[PDB]
């Protein structure tokens, strides 16, 4: 029945945590937005923590800045800061990261620059909240997270965390761009100096954000080769894949682990998904290893399951056995008809890495031909020089010549032609380009290229 | 910056000694400079006294005459500020350095505490 | 009816043209009368709505605006009152800001900028104010929540200053606002209090409440004045108005009054009286009697039949301190308890996970709780709130349903999930955790493992009694390491200087171990 | 499947049109494939629209309570200071040039905003929509609204609504129009000849010409300019009818009827919505898309896609 | 309740002690870090708000400050330690942080010649014991009993003048009160003399009377604030089993390394007793305990 707004703010808050972290039931997020769509603030008169529980709650579910209850929890949070404790900032910071309105940018400005002057009175829970929260949205204010870092620094003398808290520093951390050395290494102190409370659900998150960080440094990278020897028995596929991508990323030839976890990736093949393969499979080419054996048999499974495969998918696994030189007529021939109906969902990096991938193995389905070729004018703006070189060398071998295709992809390769002509790695695959097009075609960039440059 | 309890404990002494060389080298010319607001001179200070450097009887009187006369104004026009912290460590300040700086000072804060023209920082 | 008809028609549709001076004369014959429908019309209410948020609202007071809001909404249509801006250079005066404060105050809709600048405007013009104005614009200040202390320090001294030309209820209404603000110097509130000390003839029975509301909200750091306004009061005892009496108590219970001569008297009165009383002032009255340790037979019966009259539609948050002040008396109430659990079963899917937690602790050890429903479905709520449970009302959920017997296994499992990205920093904070995995033994060895290594830094405070009930809970889950073992004897060894049959069966095990 | 983020698990894409149902707003939910047979319209309002070539429903398919959200949404859609999120997501609209005007008009806005999203799958107008076309098939190609001006808003002059739908083969489809606020003569309430949908053995009238700047009266004495003398007696015969709408009634047209509506002269704007339904058995007519954006076809290829779903099927 | 620490500067921990005593730098901080996690794990405190670092090592001593008496808090003149007046700043702040008083009373600091120094003062039933000698003169002295000294039935509050030597330490550190009914005091003159002058001043009075071993440091919380808990150095073995038969319940907190640098257990933590604000004639939820349901 009807209850007050205080009520409505506990069993939202319920509602989002079963929908994160305990099973994705659509008949819950049905509901909640059903209740939510009908539920005004203005009339009640509530603290500023069932306000802020409102709008996180409301935000979650997929509520833009349009809707009346955003709005009405935003004009409150605007006017009345100081009633904003420590408590409460780390909600509404989070809950202002997918909006990017005016009133949203001010709000999350007035958060940061508070933030950075109570940095010396916090403790544990406040500074993990806040520093995941402030991880979330994007902002890059130095200055607050070096006055985080000193104080984490100080904190991590006296022994208070525990994994949870190890594991949602390092991620937040990690996906800032703060490449601190200090804060790593007692980072890494603490963790070590917890025996047997970092289980292997907590110790490989840690591993893949220290790969992802990007310090230099093969010391700790062989402690964390030795420390995951042990377990190497017990994760299941998607640690295994994700200790490739980490160990990818570091960079170091561990070939003795590398061995050990393809004898165990081996054993679990039929639970692997088109999620793992892609990953293990682009893993690998990033790292520069050859393995055949396991690469048959992972091609095998996922033609075993092709329809499961999304456009990260796709541009990962099709990507990788380019590279690699293992041709599956009959994969590709699905994996093209597949790409066919999903031609809208490629971001930038997809339809280029596609393309050019479908391109140099030689197979060019028409279908798929179209399909892809009628897309680039949507994307167009947003590529860089390389990937528009690689899509109209990908597009001269296709053999399209529409104006219509055609058009804004020669005015981006003018738009960034100092670029364009300056890259080594493609200096003969200008040369197809122009050949099957001409001078006929684009007086301005014939005379670019004929130029001495 | 310079550790005592270091790798390098052989000339921590012989550091500090310079440093403080400097400092009075920069101290005895305190005199010949204008101090725009109280906190300047709260900072000055507590850099002499936390690293004991002497300073000049000059610079001081100089120093506390003009905290004198700037201090003035708040108190005798009743508002605009100064925290009541301040007023405490400048009359502690003068207390160790003596009455004699500023003989007026030392009662004319003292009758400012009495009067509670200065409130508290958090408030 | 033919005109009324055409009438409506013209009001629906949108051409008449309204003032809201008109617009709150319909709203006030639709509010008190409404012979003909007004508020069953929904097109003539949205009509009226939009005629008001297009019409200027600057030309009526903010009453009769919070009135037309609050008729509209009513019928079903959100209304909020449009704010107010700054008033001008010219136009600035000590009424025009008190208005704007006083605006912002009654519509419920408040702001920190308009205060700042109403506040900086203020101060240059502070002598214009008339000597019975400051004391509204303190009052004024205090319910905005504005915790700036060198202003309204200010404004005491004026109003000090000017002592005689006020009433009564003004000191009363102004100490009892000073005292809601926290930074303020305790020379002013000393200073304050003398000035209420000195107006005792000229009291009010309602006057009295703001004083004693100001002196609980300050403690026993002004115990004398209390001393004086109570011995004022030995002369009405025969006569106060219940809530007054149980002002009284509550302000005994925070002053810790070391004499109990006068406290006694007090409550012979309020015993015949608490009849009289509300939910909210019958609980803390309830509290302040069992704080001070007079709860007797003769008033706890008088106090149950009062009780019992509410006791099926209990407030949940007013139902623990009851549950907790039965709890600790000796007498026969097992009826009210009955009925408190019967009310609480039915709230079960409102508590928050605080409120269920205290009210499953506070029946640890309840016999005829042994039994009732409350000990499965209560469990089952606490599966799904344990997501947003903390450390303390974890720990005393998880205390009271394993003193309860309930054999959930999975339970207990989740609970420790929970509790091991929390960190413990006492053994009350562990021990509800080892009980509830101790009701049947078994579990994965990782968790036993964590645990392990959890109580082994705890070893070093408990006592010999407490090392015995570690040592119980450790051999029975199955632990094997050694580390945790020899920390426990270390401490054991501490107290007990030799292996002796004294010892129980399990102290001559470890000692040995 | 890629992995979500944990705190964008419950999200919603870009388009609306991607979720291939009615979301859990406004009215609960679909009613069971049993449960679509209480909203059927009595035979005589469907003889009612064959003759007159319009007709209203017997009761309104919206409540306040509703319909005062959907005028929300409306109002937002029209901000000029904070731009509505998804906008690049709309066929065309009137903000385009960033200054708008006495008109405000969005086209496809269902894939911009929750609610109006709901509205498309309504049963009350959907079943009665597959009625009016045969009982067959429905679907949506696209819904447009209507905010005139304060007492300055302009009007719209006589029109045929297939003018616009050159692009269909046969002449199959059926508009349902939403009043969102009362209205009348004096405020933009819809005229409409009862007899123009069938003139000419359904041929196309001329297109009308019009001023920008001319009164109201002007712009509506102008159907002499198009009738001849046969269709000027059945004028006389059938003079043009106005009909006034409360808050929530449904107005049914036919493409091939000449209809306008009046200006607004109360003292605040008015809302209306247009709906336009497709049956089965259609086709398009040249290679290309049919709106901005929206998928190719061939010159004989079905109609069908991703932005044009099915709403209601029978059986 | 609640308790504040400090951590210690690692890079400017001095090289040795004033007696020339080597010191181990990383065993102080070692000693530092154990004696927190003991600290929270008392049952009685409520938590701990750690400080951060700060370079002069005698920041570490923070009970120098401020002195709680009854129901009020105090500050301490500043005479003596110009330099340490920054930090008391930022000290404040914590305590703001935290909710308790909004700023310290300044009483002493006006009494002109006044000279006085925390440590002289131990909280006793509904008392106060300060020890006169080298750091509190006679002025400062009757200045407390003009503050604190009432003499009315039901509502007196007792003050205490205890004189000792120029060579001893502060009273608090080696004459204390536990539980509650128990004095426990060091086993030498210091200590006998303490004993004997406070049963002259209050002979109507018994209580116990247990000694410790000399150069022992020992913490003890006593108030209304009952506690069963006292922190004692792992340097002694004749003090824990005394203690134990005093019927309290010892815990051994590493000091040694913090002893060569002239600072007790004491001088480390401050003790206030916050007094939460009720609004409106409300009372507040109290920490309860006890035995619940006694008559089945």
């Amino acid at each position: 029945s009807h209850l007050s707004a205080r009520n409505i703010a506990t069993e939202a808050l319920q509602m989002k945590k079963l929908h994160q972290e305990r099973g994705g039931n659509p008949m819950l997020a049905q509901q909640a937005r059903r209740v939510l769509f009908a539920t005004s603030i203005a009339g009640q008169n509530l603290d500023a923590r069932s306000v802020a529980l409102l709008l996180n709650t409301a935000v979650y579910f997929g509520m833009e800045s349009d809707a009346k209850l955003v709005r009405e929890c935003i004009d409150y949070c605007l006017k009345n800061d100081k009633l904003i404790t420590v408590d409460v900032l780390p909600i509404v910071v989070t809950a202002c990261a997918t909006l990017k309105s005016r009133d949203a940018r001010e709000v999350i400005e007035m958060q940061a620059q508070k933030a950075a002057r109570n940095a010396k009175f916090l403790d544990a829970k406040d500074v993990t909240n806040i520093i995941s929260a402030f991880s979330k949205t994007g902002i890059n204010h130095e200055k607050l997270f070096a006055f985080l870092s000193r104080r984490v620094q100080t904190l991590a003398r006296v022994g208070e965390f525990e994994a949870a808290h190890l594991v949602i520093l390092a991620n937040a951390f990690s996906r800032l761009r703060y490449r601190d050395k200090f804060l790593f290494g007692a980072i890494a102190r603490r963790a070590m100096s917890l025996r047997e409370r970092v289980t292997v659900n907590e110790l490989v998150p840690l591993i893949v954000a220290f790969s992802k960080i990007g310090l230099k440094d093969p010391k700790l990278s062989k402690r964390f080769a030795t420390k995951a020897m042990e377990y190497v028995d017990q994760m299941n596929a998607e640690q295994v894949a994700s200790m490739f991508m980490a160990f990818a990323y570091f960079g170091i030839r561990y070939d003795q682990l590398f061995g050990v976890l393809t004898n165990r990736a081996v054993e679990l093949i039929d639970e692997f998904n088109a999620q793992y393969i892609s990953t293990t499979l682009n893993a690998f080419q990033r790292i520069g290893i050859n393995n055949p054996e396991l690469f048959d048999n992972l091609a095998e499974r996922a033609l075993a399951v092709v329809q499961d495969h999304d456009a990260r998918d796709i541009s990962k696994t099709v990507t990788a056995l380019a590279h690699f030189g293992l041709k599956d007529e009959e994969l590709f021939k699905r994996l093209a008809s597949h790409a066919a109906s999903i031609a809208d969902q490629f971001d930038a990096m997809g339809l280029v890495n596609t393309a050019h991938a479908f391109a140099r193995t030689n197979f060019l389905q028409q279908d798929m031909a179209v399909a892809l070729s009628e897309r680039s004018v949507y994307v167009c703006r947003l590529l860089d020089a390389g990937e528009t070189r690689r899509l109209l060398w990908a597009l001269a071998k296709f053999q399209v010549r529409d104006p219509k295709i055609l058009t804004p992809v020669f005015n981006r390769c003018l738009a960034l032609h100092y670029d364009f002509f300056a890259d080594p790695t493609g200096s003969e695959e200008i040369e197809e380009i122009f050949d099957f097009y001409g001078p006929n075609f684009c007086p301005p960039l014939y005379q670019l290229y004929i130029s001495r440059g | 910056q310079v550790s005592d309890g270091g790798r390098n404990a052989m000339n921590a002494e012989p550091t500090r000694q310079k440093l403080r060389a400097m400092g009075e080298q920069i101290g005895c010319r305190l005199d010949e400079v204008e101090y725009p607001a109280l906190p300047v001179i709260l900072s000055i200070l507590d850099v002499v006294v936390t690293l004991k450097i002497y300073v000049p009887k000059k610079c001081l009187q100089v120093i506390f005459s003009q905290a004198n006369d700037m201090v003035a104004i708040v108190m005798e026009q009743k508002d605009d500020p100064i925290t009541a912290e301040e007023g405490r460590q400048l009359q502690a300040l003068l207390s160790h350095y003596g009455n004699d700086l500023a003989p007026e000072l030392s009662q004319r804060m003292k009758e400012a505490f009495r009067e509670g023209v200065l409130p508290d920082e958090a408030s | 009816p033919s005109a009324l008809h055409l009438i409506f028609e013209r009001c629906k549709l949108n051409l008449v043209e309204f003032t809201a001076q008109d617009v709150y004369q319909i709203c006030t014959t639709a509010y008190n009368m409404d012979t003909l429908g007004m508020l069953q019309d929904p097109d003539f209410m949205r009509g009226l709505h939009d005629a008001f948020r297009r019409s200027d609202q600057t030309v009526i007071s903010p009453f009769q605006a919070n009135l037309i809001a609050d008729t509209f909404r009513k019928v079903g249509i959100n209304s909020m009152p449009k704010e107010v801006s700054v008033p001008e250079e010219d136009a600035i005066s000590p009424e025009s800001l008190i208005l704007v404060l006083r605006n912002m105050n009654i519509t419920k809709q408040r702001d920190e900028r308009k205060i700042n600048e109403v506040l900086k405007l203020m101060f240059p013009i502070l002598d214009e104010f008339s000597p019975t104005q400051l004391s509204l614009t303190v009052t004024e200040l205090a319910r905005l929540k504005s915790t700036n202390a060198d202003f309204v320090g200010k404004l005491a001294k004026r109003i000090m200053e000017y002592n005689d030309d006020l009433s009564a209820l003004d000191i009363s209404s102004a100490a009892v606002s000073l005292a809601y603000c926290p930074g303020i110097s305790h020379n002013i509130l000393y200073r304050m209090m003398q000035i209420v000390e000195e107006r005792m003839g000229e009291f009010q029975p309602e006057d009295y409440i703001n004083v004693l509301h100001a002196l609980n909200t300050l403690g026993p750091k002004f115990v004398n004045t209390f001393r004086k306004i109570v011995e004022c009061g030995l002369q009405h005892v025969e006569n106060m108005d219940a809530v007054t009496l149980t002002n009284y108590m509550v302000c005994f219970s925070t002053m810790d009054y070391k004499q109990r001569e006068h406290i006694d008297i007090y409550a012979d009165a309020l015993v015949e009286v608490a009849t009289d009383l509300s939910e909210k002032d019958l609980v803390m009255a309830f509290i302040a009697l069992q704080r001070l340790r007079l709860l007797s037979d003769t008033m706890f019966g008088t106090m149950a039949s009062c009780v019992i009259r509410y006791a099926a539609k209990m407030d949940p948050r007013n139902i623990a301190p009851i549950m907790d002040i039965c709890s600790t008396v000796p007498h026969a109430s097992d009826h009210l308890m009955k009925v408190l659990m019967d009310r609480a079963v039915e709230c079960t899917r409102i508590l928050t996970a605080n409120q269920l937690g205290d009210i499953l602790d506070i029946l640890g050890l309840y016999p005829p709780a042994r039994e009732h429903p409350l000990v499965q479905l209560f469990g089952k709520q606490a599966r799904l709130r344990l997501d947003l449970m903390g450390p303390d009302a974890l720990a005393n959920a998880t205390r009271g349903l394993a003193n309860l017997g309930y054999a959930d296994p999975e339970y207990y499992a989740q609970a420790a999930e929970t509790g091991f990205r929390y960190g413990f920093k006492d053994w009350t904070l562990l021990e509800p955790m080892l009980m509830g995995l101790s009701i049947t033994g078994q579990c994965p060895p990782t968790m036993v493992r964590v645990l392990g290594s959890h109580i082994a830094p705890m070893a070093r405070s408990m006592s010999l009694m407490e090392i015995e009930r570690a040592n119980r809970y450790l051999r029975r889950l199955g632990c094997e390491d050694d580390f945790v073992y020899k920390a426990m004897a270390s401490r054991v060894l501490q107290f007990v200087k030799e292996v002796t049959p004294e010892m129980p069966e399990d102290l001559q095990v470890l000692l040995q171990r | 499947k890629s992995y979500v983020l944990k705190f964008l698990r419950g999200q919603l894409p870009e388009d609306l049109k991607d979720v291939n149902g009615a979301l859990g707003c406004l009215y609960g939910t679909l009613p069971d494939v049993d449960e679509f047979g209480q909203f059927v319209i009595s035979p005589d309002v469907v003889n009612s629209f064959h003759q007159f070539g319009y007709v209203k429903m017997p009761i309104p398919v919206l409540d306040h309570q509703q319909i005062d959200k959907l005028a929300d949404e409306v109002n937002e859609l029209a901000n000029n200071v904070e731009h509505h999120p998804k906008t690049e997501r709309l066929y065309a609209t009137s903000l385009a040039d960033l200054t708008g005007g006495p008109l405000f008009f969005c086209q496809g806005q269902w894939r911009a905003a929750w609610g109006m999203h709901d509205l498309i799958y309504l049963p009350t107008i959907t079943v009665a929509a597959s009625q009016i076309l045969n009982n067959s098939l429905v679907r949506l190609w696209y819904d447009e609204v209507f905010m005139k001006a304060a007492r300055t808003g302009p009007c719209v002059p006589w029109q045929q609504n297939y003018a616009r739908w050159q692009h269909t083969k046969p002449v199959n489809h059926v508009t349902v129009m939403i009043a969102l606020d009362t209205m009348n003569k004096d405020r933009g309430a819809p005229c409409l000849v009862p007899g123009s949908h069938r003139w000419r053995e359904g041929g196309l009238l001329p297109p009308v010409s019009y001023d920008p700047t001319k009164d109201e009266a002007h712009q509506l004495n102008t159907i002499w300019e198009i009738i001849n003398e046969e269709e000027g007696e059945m004028l006389m015969d059938t003079p043009p009818v106005t009909v006034d709408l409360r808050r929530g009634e449904a107005l049914l047209i036919h493409p091939l009827t000449l209809f306008a509506t009046h200006g607004n002269r109360s003292l605040d704007a008015v809302r209306c919505c247009f709906i336009h339904y497709m049956g089965e058995k259609t086709y398009a007519v040249q290679n290309g898309p049919l709106l901005p954006h929206t998928t190719k076809f061939q010159a004989d290829a079905m109609i069908q896609g991703p932005f044009y779903p099915v709403v209601f099927d029978p059986a | 309740l609640h308790a504040f620490v400090r951590s210690p500067h690692y890079r400017t921990i001095p090289s040795a002690g004033p007696n020339g005593i080597v010191v181990n730098r990383d065993m102080l901080v070692h000693q530092f870090r154990d004696f927190y996690k003991t600290l929270q794990h008392c049952s009685l405190v409520d938590k701990v708000h750690l400080m951060s670092e700060r370079p002069s090592v005698e920041a570490l001593r923070v009970a120098d400050q401020m002195v709680s008496i009854g129901a009020t808090f105090l500050e301490m003149p500043l005479t003596g330690m110009e330099h340490r007046a920054t930090e008391f700043m930022e000290s404040m702040r914590y305590v703001r942080g935290a909710g308790g008083p909004s700023t310290l009373a300044s009483y002493l600091q006006d009494t002109e010649n006044c000279r006085c120094n925390s440590g002289d003062v131990v909280c006793l039933p509904n008392g106060i014991a300060v020890g006169h000698g080298p750091r509190t003169n006679a002025v400062a002295h009757t200045t407390l009993k003009q503050l604190f000294e009432v003499k009315d039935d039901q509502f007196s509050f007792d003050v205490f003048t205890l004189e000792q030597e120029g060579d001893a330490p502060p009273l608090g550190d080696y004459f204390g009160f536990a539980g509650s009914n128990v004095l426990l005091t060091w086993k030498d003159e210091h200590g006998l003399l303490a004993v004997d002058q406070y049963q002259q001043k209050q002979p109507h009075t018994e209580m116990n009377v247990v000694y410790l071993e000399p150069g022992c440091h020992f913490l003890s919380f006593y108030g209304v604030d009952h506690t069963i808990d006292v922190l004692v150095q792992k340097g002694y073995e004749r003090s824990m089993d005394s203690i134990a038969a005093a019927g309290l319940n010892p815990i051994p907190v590493q000091w040694s390394e913090m002893d060569k640098l002239g600072i007790s257990m004491r001088a480390a933590v401050l003790p206030l007793k916050f007094f939460k604000a009720n609004v409106g004639g409300m009372l507040s939820r109290n920490k309860s305990r006890g035995a619940r349901w006694q008559t089945h």
